[PDB]
């Protein structure tokens, strides 16, 4: 006898493709702009 | 106080208290703890890594696909447990930082 070619059916040869694929993750930080601030009270220019 | 390098840094005093009357049943007292650490990352490490091994095979999956999924629906799924995961690293031992880089100083011998 003689079978020519034959084959397993079906796992981790049909897989080679598909790993799968990573990615990438960030944070989640921020500022606050403070550049408008002054102090609420304020008398000592009333030494003028 | 005795803890302290168990705790996320800047999210200072880590406790919620809540303290009701009324005790288990035929007992004096009793307490309910709901815990955040980060070391739930190791049993969502495992779940990824063990799914990796049966995944990159075809394992089992037959059974699921069978029932009308499709790849990438384990993908967008084992890809979301990922970021879960990367995402626990980067809480994990933070420090208070402030995301700037490497800089230095210029000139002043002005033209």
């Amino acid at each position: 006898p003689d079978l020519k070619n034959v084959k397993s059916k079906i796992g981790s040869t049909e897989n080679l493709k598909h790993q799968p694929g990573g990615g990438k993750v960030q944070i989640i930080n921020k500022k606050l702009d403070l550049s408008n601030v002054q102090s609420k009270c304020g008398s000592k220019d009333n030494i003028k | 106080n005795k803890n302290s390098s168990y705790f996320v840094e800047w999210i200072p005093n880590n406790v919620k208290t809540a303290v009701c009357d009324i005790p288990p049943r035929g007992l004096k007292m009793s307490a309910t703890f709901i815990g955040n650490s980060t070391a739930i990352q190791e049993l969502f490490k495992r779940i990824s890594e063990q799914f990796t091994a049966m995944f990159r095979r075809k394992a089992f999956l037959h059974w699921y696909t069978g029932e009308g999924m499709d790849e990438m629906e384990f993908t967008e799924a084992e890809s979301n447990m990922n970021d879960l995961v990367s995402e626990y690293q980067q809480y994990q031992d933070a420090t208070a930082d402030e995301q700037g880089e490497f800089e230095e100083e210029g000139e002043e011998d002005e033209a």
